Formats: C-alpha cells, structure tokens, sequence
RNA sequence: GUUCUUUGUAAAGUGCCUUCGAAGAGUCGAGUUGUUUGGGAAUGCAGCUCUAAGUGGGUGGUAAAUUCCAUCUAAAGCUAA
RNA sequence: GUUUGACCUCAAAUCAGGUAGGAGUACCCGCUGAACUUAAGCAUAUCAAUAAGCGGAGGAAAAGAAACCAACCGGGAUUGCCUUAGUAACGGCGAGUGAAGCGGCAAAAGCUCAAAUUUGAAAUCUGGUACCUUCGGUGCCCGAGUUGUAAUUUGGAGAGGG
C-alpha cells in the first residue's frame, strides 16, 4: 500500500442511500398521498444531503411515481431507474 | 518664568479680554534629538549643532549626512554639557534654531556663512580619508630609527 | 525621529562603522566584569521597543556568558550505562544563553524583576547581553498602571520559569500544527493524554 | 488487540466520582452569577454562521460574534454593542449576503426586544430572562418547497459529473498544447 | 464563479457575493516614503558588506549565475538571492 | 432611597471629501551536529557557521525550479472562568 | 587660566527608606536525566521525553486574544470533557508506539507598548518638608528626565487637514 500524510476523514465523507428506501426521507403522513397522486406536474422533492446522504445507489425497485431527487453524487443505474419512473436528478454542492 | 507666565495668563484671559495675546510669540532653541530630526525633513531649521562626545555615537553618525541631504547648515560642537548649559540640562546632544528676531537675523546669516566656509568647505572631503593610524611614541621611535 | 535610523543602522552589522564599534565595545566589556550595571543602554531603540522607559526603577545590566556546548560533569567522561548516549561534548542545553544570562542577572538582583534582554555583542569565547529589569518596590512603577502588573507575585523569576520571550521560544509555545506536542505545556499534554479517564457509567 | 498498558498507568488514573458534585457546583455558580448579573441573561447574543468542512457545511451553526459590517449596518457601534450584550468578532469577514441579512435581522430583533436602563437612576424592575439563546434560537434555512414540478432536459448528471472530472483532470495538458501552438 | 456541483474546476454551491473590505494587515511591509528615505540614507552611510562587494565584482567578471549561486549559499534561498542580485545590478547600473 | 457636587461650555461617539497610513534583525530563514516527536527527503529545541526583505514575510504535512491562489502578520507585552 | 567650574564614568558610608534569601513543595513552570523490565542474547528500540537530582511561583499555575484551522456556501483567543481514534502516521514495518482539524459541550472577555514634532511653552515622576479629612490630598524645595517622562495612535485600525 501507499501512504497518506495528514489524512482526515471529512474529505471522504460520502454515505450512500440505495433506491429501495428513498421514501423514508418523506414523512409517513405525506407518503401515502404522494403515492396515490402520481402527479408529474407536482412531485415531492427529496433532499438527501439534509438527511445526511452524499451518494445515491440503485439496489432496488421504486414504484413508477415521479420524484425530484437532490444529491451530490449518483450512479448510472440510479439515474436510469428514477428516469424510468419519470423523476429528474438535480445536482447540488 | 513659566509659573509667572501662567499666573499672568490666567489673570489676563480668564477675567480679561484676550486668548493668547497675554504671552507673546516666544523664540528659543530646540534641543530634543527626535524633535530636531523631525524639524529636519521639514526644513524648518536654520542651524544645527551636534555634540562631538556621545556615548552611543550611532545616535548622531547619521545627522551630518541628513543635514547635507536636506540642505541644512550643520556644525559639530565640542561639548554636550556646553549645550546643556544653554538649555538648562546636564546634556543635550544636539541643539537647533529655526527662527530668530530680525535684530539677530543678520548675525545668524553671517554665522552660517562662517560655519560653512570654516567647517564644511574646509572639511567637505572628510567622507573619505580614514583616521586613526597613529602609534605610540616608543613604536614611533622604533620606526624612525629602523627607517633611517 | 532617530530610533528608525538606529534600527536600520543596527541591522547593518558587517559594515565598517559597526564592526569598528563592535571591536571596541567587546574589549571594553571583556575588561569589565562578567555581570555589571550599565549606566544606560547601548541600544536605546531596542530597549525602548522591548519595554524600557527612561525613568526611575528601570535598570540595565550587562552580562557575559560562555559560549559552546554543554558538558555532562561525570568523572572522566564515563556515563556507566549503555553506549548509545552520545559523545559527551555534543550536548546542547535546551535553554538558551540569553536565558542563562537573564537567570544569573536575576539571581544577582533578586529585588528586581527581569523584563527582557537583548544581544549586544559576541566573541569566540563569550556572548554579551543587556538585560532590562524593573523595581516593583518603587512607587513610580507601583503606580503607572502600564507596569504595575510586574509587581504582582506571579511574575517572580519569570526568567527561571520560562516566561520571557527566549523562554517561550525554547519551550516552543506558539500556535499551529507544528507546536502540537508543546502548546500548553509538553508535560501537561503528556500527563493529559497518558491518562486513563474512567467514568461512573463506563463507556 | 492493542492495549496500551506497559507504562505506569496506575499512577495516572482519573475516576469521575466528582461528576454529580461538579454538576451541583456548576448550577450554584450559574445561580450566583445570575444574582450578580441580575437583570441580564448570562449569555451574549451570538450570530448565525455556516459551518466549514463539507461534511458539515449543510448545517448552520452559532458563532462567536457579529462582524463590524453587520453591526454598522444594524446601526450601532461595537463598544456600545459589547456593553448592550452583543458578541463581536473582528476577524470574521462577510462573503455571504444570506448570512449577513440573517445576522442583521438578529441584531434588529435583539434591539427591539431589549430594554436598557439609564445610567443615572430609575432602574425599573424587568424580570430577567436567562437565555438569549432560547429567546433568539438558530433557524435552519429552508432550501426548497415540499413539492414541485419535474423538469427533465436529458444531460444525465452522471455524465455531467464525469465531464467535470475529465476537464479538471486534463486541464493542464490542453493548456500546454495551446501554448505550444 | 461557482458551478453548483460537488466536483470540477470551480465546485461548490452558489451564494450571491460580498466584497467585505480591504484589511490593513494585508498591506504590511509596504514601502513608505519615510522607510525609503531612511533606508537610502543608511545605505549611503554604511555602504556595502563583504559578500555584496564580492557580488558586484562577480557580476562584472563572472556573470549573474555565479552571483546567484554564491548568494544562495551566503543567504538561505534562491528567492532571496534573486532579489539581492537585482539590488546589486541596480547599484551597479546607477553608480556606473 | 436621602442629601453633598454639577463637574463642563471639559472629554468622548458619529457622516462625507482629501493627503497619508511609520508596524519589533545576529532576528526570520538556510547548512551541519546533538536531542526529541506520530511527524514520514527531516515536528520542536539548542550549540557552531552564514545571514536577509519590504506590493514584503510566514504557513498551506513529498524534496526542487517556474506561474498563480488562499489565509495570517512573527522576532515586545497584560488578562477572569 | 599651572585658576575656577559643568558633564561623563567608577566608588564610599552603621548615610534616608525598602527589598531577596529559608520552610512547605499534593497540584503548577522549566532544566537535567538512568537502569530494572519487554523485545532471544541485543547496539536501534521499549521501560521513558518516567524515577532520583536542581531552580522557581500561586490559590490555582501555565496558556491566551492567530505570523491559527482550513480548501468549506468557509470558520474565528486559550483551557478542559465526549468523539475524532487505538485511527493517519512511526518502528530490527518486529516487540510495540501514536496525535490533530472538524462536530457536541462546560466557561466565556477583551486589550496594551515601540515605531509620529507638545515644540506657542516636560504639559510627566520619585523623594524631603509643613498642614490635612492619611491604603491618600494640597503647597513648597532639592532632584530624575530631552541618549525622551505625559496626552494622542496599535493594524479590527488609525492620524493630519477640511
């Protein structure tokens, strides 16, 4: 292996959130109404950074509901799976 | 003299009708080192006297060159106690004078011409020509006899 | 002002005028004693910026200190242990010669408090410092609130404890990632982090 | 597998039996300070500031003191503020208008809520509050609304990040090429 | 100016801007008229040091490269050697 | 609270323009030796030698050269919890 | 004038008035500095930047208002706790050793000199002495001091002129 002088584990902070959960970040009160109302003109925006998540992954299926995901990093398959349902991924910093 | 000036000032100004007309414009010598070095670089000084004997000579080594550069007539006087006498101190290490009465203007100008001709025009070369190659009398006799 | 000229001129140490003055003054100081009262500073600008004030209760002592490395005073240079110690004439004495001079001067003048010190000259054998001291029993300094702090008893033998500037430097007291082992006290940090903290409800 | 007990650790052992008594003395010190400080809070108003260190920049957080620009914009001076009960930090600088306006409104609210007594006299009784931190709590700003219209353009953020990475990686080479031109 | 993403040449979230003020502990060491005058006069008095006297000979004989080398050795660093040699070049071009 | 004294037309705060804006040297820094540190082409200290600058100087955890950027302002000092 | 004085430097007094020493040393600031032990025996190493030894203070000491951390949408004196972390890193890469920024918290407090001509007035200060309303005040007299005592200014700024 190689070395790293003055390593500090804040450059590397990048927790991950698979697509399977992705609605735990929506409260329960709001979840079932947004599920039934598959409205493309009005979809729930999900801020993953405020929840404490850097990157989004695509381990599993979500329904075909639109959703606006705000994240710093994503995977190709995650973007694909969200776009299938008809959700955009807005990038943040 | 300061005390009598102050009581006269209080008597004339506090009760009477004037602000600073009681005590007139004073003329005197300037004697502080920093004050005189600041008078130079504003070119208010007409004459400067610099004591030859100072402990830290580095206090005064720069002063002749500075007076030359700013165009001031300087002189090097024998005695800092001699300056302390005329300024009510034990030592002064400098003395300056920047203004005079008209009765003494001509004497001051003649004195400055005298100082220039006798001091600077005579010793303008002294920035070269090192000193202090003297020997004791025994060594001098040795050198003389070995020479002849 | 002339103090500026004095500063810029004292910075030019290898010029002819200053090496002449050095050659004279070192001889004078070597004919005088090792510690002796100076009537006035050789360097008024340096003393002025270090805290000297030309009034009663401010004192200047010229002091002489031998140069070189530290020798351990074991008999016949034998240490009676493992050989890895080192050659004996190669030890360095973490405290500086300025601190040594300050402490000797404060031992001679114990009624005074050592405010500061500064280099004046040196030779192959000796270094020369001027030490600035203060009289806290003098009323002009017990008053005059800019210097009445030296009269409190926590400023006794500042030089011996390492509170002068040379002491702070030799202890390595500054801010940064470089002074991490010695920032609040080397031994303090060592005692702090070689310490087993155990709470009531164990973590 | 690594237990650091080869030194004389048994000399340097601190056990915190003094936990409860220290808590009690801390409370008593707070009470005594309150009595000595009676009409005033025991806490200076601190500003809002955004934390550094990407792990934490999402959060807003309480700082040391307000800037001189913030104080002048509010319309009072640093010394009078320090007497009034406001913390001031001369070395913090303002590069964000959001934080600037937030702390300005903080100072405005504080000025409106307080009541200053004259130096000469009266000193009407005021029923102290103990916590300016509780009276003026920190507010996390609101990024966006709960729900919004979707808008897709087809640049796939994955590819966007890859292109950003690539231009960062191959900046210098292209610059040296255009130099050799 | 920022981009609004977590990577790239200018990464980070976009805030509006402020240019707060120019601090006065940024123009430290800048040359004042008094410093210029004092230092010129002190140079006129004290003159040259021995390694400077060597440098003025070696720039005339040997070129600036030997001067830069020996000045890097007599001083600490190349950054200071450059400025010292520039100073000596200006002294030479003035007196000559 | 109740008087004693109004000290003072004496000090302090504030707006705009204009000219300035001094800021610590055998010190910083570099070489070598010893010691120390987690500090690794060398973390801090001390000894010997060398020794600066002012749009400058220090730091930016891989040694140098070149172009930039960011952040502080040393070599003087006091201070409760 | 081979006289009479001024200054500088160095001394002396049972001169007037004060001051240091020594003890204690649980904690605190430095200096100096081992070996037993553990590593196979052992020079590196570890025990340990420990014990013994020396100097020096206080009720706390030290540190302290950045020649800081950072690379963020930037934080913002120091100290201590939780955590960072038995991690980055060091090491016959073996025995073993080993921090720091961030974050939450306790407590919160900011400031001072030198470098600037008062120059239409050394405006400053110790002591002696007589009174007083005595942790001090007023007057008066020797003195310190211009080789710089006061006011004004400390980089966050600030000064001068208007």
């Amino acid at each position: 292996g190689m070395r790293y002088f003055h390593k500090q584990q804040a450059h590397f902070w990048k927790p991950v959130l698979n697509l399977d959960k992705l609605w735990t970040l929506i409260p329960e009160d709001k979840r079932d109404q947004y599920l039934k109302s598959a409205s493309k003109e009005t979809a729930p925006v999900i801020d993953t950074l405020a929840a404490g998540y850097g990157k989004i992954l695509g381990k599993g299926r979500i329904p075909n509901v639109p959703v606006i995901v705000k994240a710093r990093f994503v995977s190709k398959l995650a973007e694909e799976k969200i776009r299938a349902a008809g959700g955009v991924v807005e990038l943040i910093a | 003299e300061k005390k009598e000036r102050l009581t006269k000032e209080a008597a004339a100004v506090a009760e009477g009708k004037s602000k600073q007309d009681a005590s007139p414009k004073p003329y005197a010598v300037k004697y502080g080192l920093n004050h005189v070095v600041a008078l130079i670089e504003n070119k208010k000084a007409k004459l400067v006297l610099i004591a030859n004997d100072v402990d830290p000579i580095e206090l005064v080594v720069f002063l002749p060159a500075l007076c030359k550069k700013m165009g001031v007539p300087y002189a090097i006087v024998k005695g800092k106690a001699r300056l302390g006498t005329l300024v009510n101190q034990k030592t002064s290490a400098v003395a300056a004078l920047t203004e005079v009465r008209a009765e003494d203007e001509a004497a001051l100008a003649k004195l400055v011409s005298t100082i220039d001709a006798n001091f600077a025009d005579k010793y303008d070369e002294v920035k070269k020509h090192w000193g202090g190659g003297i020997l004791g009398n025994k060594a001098q006799a040795k050198m003389d006899k070995r020479a002849k | 002002g002339a103090y500026k000229y004095l500063e810029e001129l004292q910075r030019k140490k290898q010029s002819d005028v200053l090496r002449f003055l050095q050659r004279v003054r070192v001889w004078e100081y070597r004919q005088k004693n090792v510690i002796h009262r100076a009537a006035r500073p050789t360097r008024p600008d340096k003393a002025r910026r270090l805290g000297y004030k030309a009034k009663q209760g401010f004192v200047i002592y010229r002091v002489r200190v031998r140069r070189g490395n530290r020798k351990r005073p074991v008999p016949k240079g034998a240490t009676y242990g493992k050989p890895t110690n080192q050659g004996v004439n190669e030890l360095k004495y973490q405290r500086s010669l300025r601190a040594t001079a300050e402490e000797r001067v404060g031992r001679r003048a114990a009624n005074l408090r050592v405010l500061n010190s500064y280099w004046v000259n040196q030779d192959s054998t000796y270094k020369y410092f001027e030490v600035i001291l203060v009289d806290p029993q003098h009323k002009a300094i017990r008053r005059d609130a800019r210097y009445n702090w030296i009269c409190d008893p926590v400023h006794k033998h500042r030089e011996a404890r390492g509170l002068t500037a040379t002491g702070k430097k030799s202890r390595g007291i500054n801010k940064g990632h470089k002074f991490n082992n010695t920032k609040a006290g080397r031994r303090k940090t060592w005692k702090r982090q070689n310490t087993l903290s155990l709470w009531r409800y164990r973590k | 597998l690594k237990n650091h007990f080869r030194k004389h650790w048994q000399e340097r052992v601190k056990v915190h039996f003094d936990q409860a008594g220290k808590k009690v003395s801390r409370r008593n010190a707070r009470a005594t300070r309150a009595a000595k400080i009676a009409p005033r809070p025991l806490d200076l108003l601190r500003p809002v500031v955004r934390a550094p260190t990407v792990k934490y920049n999402r959060k807003v957080r309480a700082g040391r003191g307000f800037t001189l620009a913030e104080v002048k914009a509010a319309g009072l001076t640093a010394a009078y503020a320090r007497t009034i009960g406001i913390a001031v930090d001369h070395r913090r600088q303002n590069r964000n208008q959001e934080i600037f306006d937030a702390n300005v409104q903080r100072l405005k609210e504080y000025q409106s809520k307080i009541i200053v007594f004259p130096r000469n006299g009266k000193a009407p009784e005021a029923e102290q509050v103990l916590s300016a931190a509780a009276t003026f709590p920190i507010a996390q700003p609101a990024t966006d609304v709960e729900a919004r219209a979707v808008q897709d353009n087809g640049e796939s953020a994955f590819r966007t990040l890859r292109l950003a990475r690539s231009e960062k990686k191959f900046r210098g080479i292209r610059e040296k090429r255009a130099r050799e031109k | 100016v920022k981009t609004g993403i977590a990577i790239g040449l200018n990464k980070g979230k976009k805030v509006t801007s402020m240019t707060p003020a120019p601090k006065i502990s940024y123009k430290k060491g800048a040359a004042s008229n008094r410093t210029k005058f004092v230092r010129s006069l002190v140079r006129e008095i004290a003159g040259l040091s021995p390694y400077e006297r060597r440098l003025i000979d070696l720039i005339r004989n040997s070129g600036e490269k030997r001067a830069r080398k020996v000045a890097k050795k007599r001083l600490g660093s190349f950054t200071r050697a450059k400025a010292k040699v520039e100073e000596m070049n200006n002294i030479i071009a003035a007196s000559r």
